[PDB]
C-alpha cells in the first residue's frame, strides 16, 4: 500500500480483480439381476473351521504320474 | 503371523489394496503412471518425474499416463514396481513390506512368465515374508459366500468366466476373452470421432473412459434400436464444452456381446458365459446356469444383466432356470473375497515362504497357485 | 465421361475421368481482403479462389476451408467447387458425374453434408465418395499391400490384402504438412526470419517444399550442421530480402518420425505404419512389408523413403524384407487412381444416382461409402 | 560474488533496474536514445550527442529520440550497450558491473541471436560475474504468488500470453502477436491527425504517448460510444496549447481487441488468451480460465479487465468460472518476480558463471535457460 504509494505508474481507484458472477447406479437397481448384500462378517464365520492338504500339492502342468487335485482335505 | 497380511487386487484399470479383515478396500487407486509432457520453468512446481494415483487425478492434463498393465499382462515391469512401491508409501497403507504378507489377485489363462516376474519383484525388490497367487473368480464366491457359481468377471482389462462347483474348479472350462472394458472405451474413442469429437490425447482418453462410465447403455434389441432415431443427449467436458453423443452411447458397449465390430475373432461374453457351462459335465450344468455370479467393473453398464439373461436364454437349452446374481459392489467383490480368504487361519498353509521360495525358486510358486 | 475431384486439405486436384494427370491443381485456399472503411478500387472480387488468391497474397487473408481433412466452414468449399467446375474445368456439373476423396475415419457429418450440396447446389447426375488410400494403390498397379498417404491435412495407415481392406486395422495421425508448415515457422522466428500473416505461412510453405529433407541420422546430422556450414543453403523470398535457413532445413521434416518435436504425445509417421501393419492377420503381414507405399506429397521429401526403411527395418523382423514402394508422381497419386476407377466398366454400377439420392436421403452415402 | 544480484528489465518501452533487496524498483526510466535534432557543428549546443532518460525528459523538444528495441528485439546493439551503461552510471543505481551479478527479463518465443549477443555483450563490455536470461511471464507469477496461473503480459514493444500450471509451462501453448503498446500509440497518431493534430516528429511522438496513457478509455460496447455524441476532453500539452481528443480516445485503444479494423493480420488481445488456454490439455482448461493475471503496462488502460471478461466470456465455454487477477502493481509487476527470484537461494544455482561461458561455449546461456 504505502510501496504503490511510491511509484508513479499505478493503478488508484480501480479493482483488483474482474470476474463473472459465482454460479451454485442404474444397473444397481435392475430386476434381472438378482441383488445379493455382500457381508463379510458372516462370511468370514462359515468358511472359519475349513481348512486345506498343502501335503502332496502340483497344479503345474506337470504330466507325471496322473491326474492330481490341489487342496486334499481339511482336518 | 502376528501382522494382518496385505490384499493387492492387481486390476488393469484400478489396483485396490487394504489389510485382511477390513470390510472394504481402504485406498484404491487407478493403476497407470503420470509423467509430466510439459516443461518445468518456474520453482515451487510438483516436485518428481512419477506421479500415481489420487495426486494423478488432480493434475490430469499437465501428465502422459501410460498403463503399465493390458489385457491382464503386465508389459511394463519398472512401472509395475513403482505402482507396488507406491501401495506401500505413505499416501495409501503406510507399512513396511518386510512385516506384513502379501495376497496378490491375478486373471485366470494368463502367460506363467507374468506369474514368475510378479514373484520375482514381491520377493527380492520388497522382502515379503509370504507371497499367494490367486484366481479373481475364486475370490468372488468367497464374498458372496456361496461354493457353488460361475464367474463372469468382466474388468477393465480382461473379460473371464470360471465355472466353480463345491469348491473344486473346473480348469479346462475356463474361458478367458481379451476384449474387455478398456477396448471399449477405445471402441468409443473411435466412433467419438466419426460423430467429430477429438481425444488424441492419453489425458483426453481417461475423458472417454469417464464418458463411457456415466452415459452407455445397452439396448435389450440391437437391431431395432440401430434403425430408431435417438435423442441427442448431450455430455459437459471438464472445460465446459458440450458434446452430444447419439448412436455411439449404446453402439460402443455392444462390443462386448459382439467382438466382431472392432474386428476379432472371438466369442461374445454371452457365448463365454454358456461355453463355459456347456464345457462342463452333463449333471452340473443346471446348477451351473442357476448360479451365475456377476463381477469387475464392466458388468456395471445399464442393461447389462438385461440383455446378457435375453442373450444367455437363446443358446441356453429350453425350458432352465437362468438366475444371474449381482453383489452390490460388484467393483470391490474381487477385494473383499481376498480379505475373507486371508483373515482364516487355512491361508497359512496355502503361503510361499521366502526359505520355500529361494529354494525352489519360480516352481514353488507355479505348484502352488492354481 | 466422368470428373475426379480430390478435395486434399493443401491442394484440390480436379479433372477428367481417362487423363493420364488432372488438368487444374490449384492451392484450396478462400482470399477475404483486410478491407477497412475506405473505398476500394476497379476490378474488386468479394471473395478471391485459389491461383488468383495465390497472387494476391499481399492484402488476402488465406483461410484453409478444410482443417484436418474436415469441412469447418461449407460456403467456403461451395466457393472452392465452384471455382472448380466453372472457371477451371470449364463444364457443366449436370452433365458429368462427380467423383470426390474422403480421408478415412473422417465424421459422418462430413461425407453427408458433402453429397448432399452435389446432389442440390450443383444437381450432379451421381455422386461417389472414395477413401485416399484405396484409390492411391490403383496407381502403382497394386491390389495387395499398405500405403502410407501422408497429406496437408492428415496422414492415414490403409491396409489392403488381394483387394480387400481391414478397417481395424485403419489409423490416422493429425501431424500433416500443415502443422511441419506451422512447426517450421517457429524454428525460423527462433533464427531470426519471423513469418506471422496467413500470407507469410504460404512463403514458408514453398521455403518447405523446396530445401527441406528427411535425414538418415538425425543426431549424426545435428553434428555436421553444428561443425559445417555445408548443409545451410539459401532461398530468395518474393521480395530481394535473401536467408539462410541453415539446419532448420532437416529439423521441420524430423516431426513426421518424432512427433516430441510438435509436442503432439504420438506415435511417428514410421511408427503408426508398422503399428497397423501388426493389427492385422499375421499371415498377410509378409505382403504388406514387401508393398509399403507411401502417397501425397508429404511424402515427396528428398530421402523420406531411405529413412523409412530404416525405421521399419528396426521396429520389424530381421528376416522380413521391408521394400518401400515411391512412385515418381506421388502427389498425384490419389488422383490418378480415381481416373483408372472412374474409367472401369464395374464402377458404372456403384454410382449413387439422384434417384437413389431423393428416395433415401443423403444417409444412403454411409452405406455405398467403401 | 555474494553482493547482491541487480535485475534489470528488458522493456521496450520503459527498462526497469534495481537491487534484488528492494520491494520496488528505485530506478525505472525511458528505454530511448537521445540525439540533437539539428546535426550540430558549432558550441552552445547540447554536448555530448548523448541524453538518456531523465536529462532527456528535460530536454525533449530539442532532442530526437530513437528507440533501440522494436517488438522485444534489439535491433540496434550499440544503443542498448549505451542504455545498459546509463544503469551502471552516477545518475541510476552507481555501482561496478563487475562486482553485482546480473538477471535479465527477455521476452518469450525471442531470436535465439537476441539472447547470443545480450549475454556477449554483459560478458566482455561489462566484466558480469553471472548472468541468468530468464521469461518475462514466470516471474509475473513470484510476484503475484500463485504456481497456477495463465500470464497476458501486454508490453509497449510485444503482448503474450503463456499459460503455466503448478510451475510447467506448456512451450506449444505460448501465444505471442507484435500488436503491443507502441502500435497503439502509433494508430493514435493516425486518428489524431483525423481529427486535425499533426504529430510529425519522433519528440511529438512521445506526447502522443503520453496522451494515450492520461486519456483513453476502452469502452464495454464501442458501436454505442461512436453513435452517442462525446464531452470532446481538453489535454494540455508541454508548450501549454489545449487540444480536444473527441472519439480518437477510445477508437485508438480498440485496435488491440480487434487489430482487423487498421489491417493488421493478427488475433487480438481477448483472443490469444483464450486460445493459449484452449490449446492447452481439456483438464487444465478450467484451472487456467479460473487462474488469469494481467502483466505490462498495456493491460492499465481503463476499463480494460472489464472489456477483456466480457470478449472472454462469449469465446470460452457457457457457465464456466473466469477470474482476471490483475494486480496494482501491474507495470513494476515483471520486476518484482525478478527481485523475489533472485533474491531465493536456488538462483545461486540458475544463473551462468563468467568462467562456465568461457569453456563450455555459447549454448550455456540458452540450455541453462529454462
Ligand atoms: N516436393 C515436396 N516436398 C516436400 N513437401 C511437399 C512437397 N510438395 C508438397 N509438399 C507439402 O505437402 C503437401 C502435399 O499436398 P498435396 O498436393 O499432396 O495435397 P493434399 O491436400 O495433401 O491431398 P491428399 O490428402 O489427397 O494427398 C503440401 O501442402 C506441402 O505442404
Ligand atoms: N459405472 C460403470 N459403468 C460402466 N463401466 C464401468 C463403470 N465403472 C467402472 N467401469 C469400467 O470398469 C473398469 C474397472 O475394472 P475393475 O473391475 O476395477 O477391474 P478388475 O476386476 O480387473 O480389478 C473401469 O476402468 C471401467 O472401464
Ligand atoms: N497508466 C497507463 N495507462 C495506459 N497505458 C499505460 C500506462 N502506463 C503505461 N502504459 C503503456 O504501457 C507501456 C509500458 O509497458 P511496460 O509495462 O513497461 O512493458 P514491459 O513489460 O515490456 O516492461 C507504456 O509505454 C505505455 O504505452
Amino acid at each position: 500500500d504505502p510501496k504503490y504509494a511510491d511509484l508513479p505508474g499505478i493503478a488508484r481507484n480501480e479493482p483488483d480483480v474482474y470476474e463473472t458472477s459465482d454460479l451454485p447406479l442404474e444397473e444397481l437397481t435392475s430386476t434381472s439381476v438378482e441383488h445379493i448384500i455382500v457381508n463379510p462378517n458372516a462370511a468370514y464365520d462359515k468358511f472359519k473351521d475349513k481348512r486345506v492338504g498343502t501335503k502332496g500339492l502340483d497344479f503345474s502342468d506337470r504330466i507325471g504320474k496322473t491326474k492330481r487335485t490341489g487342496y486334499e482335505s481339511g482336518e | 503371523i502376528a501382522n494382518q497380511p496385505v490384499v493387492i487386487d492387481n486390476g488393469s484399470g484400478v489396483i485396490k489394496a487394504g489389510f485382511a479383515g477390513d470390510q472394504i478396500p481402504k485406498y484404491c487407486f487407478p493403476n497407470y503412471v503420470g509423467r509430466p509432457k510439459h516443461v518445468r520453468v518456474m520453482a515451487g512446481a510438483l516436485e518428481g518425474d512419477i506421479f500415481i494415483g489420487p495426486k494423478a487425478e488432480e493434475h490430469r492434463g499437465l501428465l502422459s499416463i501410460r498403463y503399465p498393465m493390458e489385457h491382464g499382462i503386465v508389459k511394463d515391469w519398472n512401472d509395475m514396481e513403482r505402482i507396488w512401491q507406491y501401495v506401500y508409501s505413505k499416501d495409501q497403507l503406510q507399512t513396511f513390506s518386510e512385516e506384513h504378507p502379501v495376497l496378490l489377485t491375478e486373471a485366470p489363462l494368463n502367460p506363467r512368465k507374468n506369474r514368475e516376474r510378479a514373484a520375482e519383484v514381491f520377493f527380492e525388490t520388497f522382502n515379503v515374508p509370504a507371497l499367494f497367487i490367486s484366481m479373481q473368480a475364486v475370490l468372488s464366491l468367497y464374498a458372496t459366500g456361496r461354493t457353488t457359481g460361475v464367474v463372469l468377471d468382466s474388468g477393465d482389462g480382461v473379460t473371464h468366466a470360471v465355472p466353480i462347483y463345491e469348491g473344486f474348479a473346473m480348469p479346462h472350462s475356463i474361458m478367458r476373452i481379451d476384449i474387455a472394458g478398456r477396448d471399449v472405451s477405445r471402441f468409443l474413442r473411435l466412433y467419438l470421432r466419426k460423430e467429430g469429437y477429438d481425444f488424441h490425447s492419453s489425458s483426453e482418453f481417461e475423458i472417454v473412459k469417464a464418458i463411457k462410465e456415466r452415459a452407455c447403455y445397452l439396448s435389450i434389441n440391437p437391431q431395432k434400436d440401430e434403425t430408431l432415431e435417438t435423442e441427442k443427449a448431450q455430455y459437459y467436458l471438464p472445460d465446459g464444452s458440450t458434446i452430444e453423443i447419439g448412436p455411439s452411447r449404446f453402439r460402443a458397449p455392444e462390443l462386448l456381446f459382439r467382438p466382431d465390430l472392432i474386428g476379432e475373432e472371438s466369442e461374445g461374453i454371452h457365448e463365454v458365459l454358456v461355453f463355459a457351462i456347456q464345457k462342463s459335465d452333463m449333471d452340473l450344468r443346471r446348477t451351473l446356469f442357476s448360479n451365475i455370479v456377476l463381477s469387475g467393473g464392466s458388468t456395471l453398464f445399464k442393461g447389462f444383466g438385461d440383455r446378457l439373461l435375453s442373450e444367455v436364454k437363446k443358446l441356453a437349452p429350453k425350458d432352465v432356470k437362468i438366475r444371474i446374481s449381482a453383489p452390490q459392489e460388484r467393483l470391490y467383490s474381487t477385494w473383499i473375497g481376498g480379505s475373507i480368504l486371508a483373515s482364516l487361519d487355512t491361508f497359512k498353509k496355502m503361503w510361499v515362504s521366502k526359505k520355500e521360495y529361494e529354494e525352489d525358486g519360480a516352481r514353488s510358486i507355479h505348484r502352488k497357485t492354481f | 465421361a466422368a470428373l475426379v475431384v480430390d478435395n486434399g486439405s493443401g491442394m484440390c486436384k480436379a479433372g477428367f475421368a481417362g487423363d493420364d494427370a488432372p488438368r487444374a491443381v490449384f492451392p484450396s485456399i478462400v482470399g477475404r481482403p483486410r478491407h477497412q472503411g475506405v473505398m476500394v478500387g476497379m476490378g474488386q472480387k468479394d471473395s478471391y479462389v485459389g491461383d488468383e488468391a495465390q497472387s494476391k497474397r499481399g492484402i488476402l487473408t488465406l483461410k484453409y476451408p478444410i482443417e484436418h481433412g474436415i469441412v469447418t466452414n461449407w460456403d467456403d468449399m461451395e466457393k472452392i467447387w465452384h471455382h472448380t467446375f466453372y472457371n477451371e474445368l470449364r463444364v457443366a456439373p449436370e452433365e458429368h458425374p462427380v467423383l470426390l476423396t474422403e480421408a478415412p475415419l473422417n465424421p459422418k457429418a462430413n461425407r453427408e453434408k458433402m453429397t448432399q450440396i452435389m446432389f442440390e447446389t450443383f444437381n450432379t447426375p451421381a455422386m461417389y465418395v472414395a477413401i485416399q488410400a484405396v484409390l492411391s494403390l490403383y496407381a502403382s498397379g497394386r491390389t495387395t499391400g499398405i500405403v502410407m498417404d501422408s497429406g496437408d491435412g492428415v496422414t492415414h495407415t490403409v491396409p489392403i490384402y488381394e483387394g480387400y481392406a481391414l478397417p481395424h486395422a485403419i489409423l490416422r495421425l493429425d501431424l500433416a504438412g500443415r502443422d511441419l508448415t506451422d512447426y517450421l515457422m517457429k524454428i525460423l522466428t527462433e533464427r531470426g526470419y519471423s513469418f506471422t500473416t496467413t500470407a507469410e505461412r504460404e512463403i514458408v510453405r514453398d521455403i518447405k517444399e523446396k530445401l527441406c529433407y528427411v535425414a538418415l541420422d538425425f543426431e549424426q546430422e545435428m553434428a555436421t550442421a553444428a561443425s559445417s556450414s555445408s548443409l545451410e543453403k539459401s532461398y530468395e523470398l518474393p521480395d530481394g530480402q535473401v536467408i539462410t535457413i541453415g539446419n532448420e532445413r532437416f529439423r521441420c521434416p524430423e516431426a513426421l518420425f518424432q512427433p516430441s518435436f510438435l509436442g503432439m504425445e504420438s506415435c511417428g509417421i514410421h511408427e503408426t505404419t508398422f503399428n497397423s501393419i501388426m493389427k492385422c492377420d499375421v499371415d498377410i503381414r509378409k505382403d504388406l512389408y514387401a508393398n509399403t507405399v507411401l502417397s501425397g506429397g508429404t511424402t515427396m521429401y528428398p530421402g523420406i523413403a531411405d529413412r523409412m526403411q530404416k525405421e521399419i527395418t528396426a521396429l520389424a523382423p530381421s528376416t522380413m524384407k521391408i521394400k518401400i514402394i515411391a512412385p515418381p508422381e506421388r502427389k498425384y497419386s490419389v488422383w490418378i487412381g480415381g481416373s483408372i476407377l472412374a474409367s472401369l466398366s464395374t464402377f458404372q454400377q456403384m454410382w449413387i444416382s439422384k434417384q437413389e439420392y431423393d428416395e433415401s436421403g443423403p444417409s444412403i452415402v454411409h452405406r455405398k461409402c467403401f
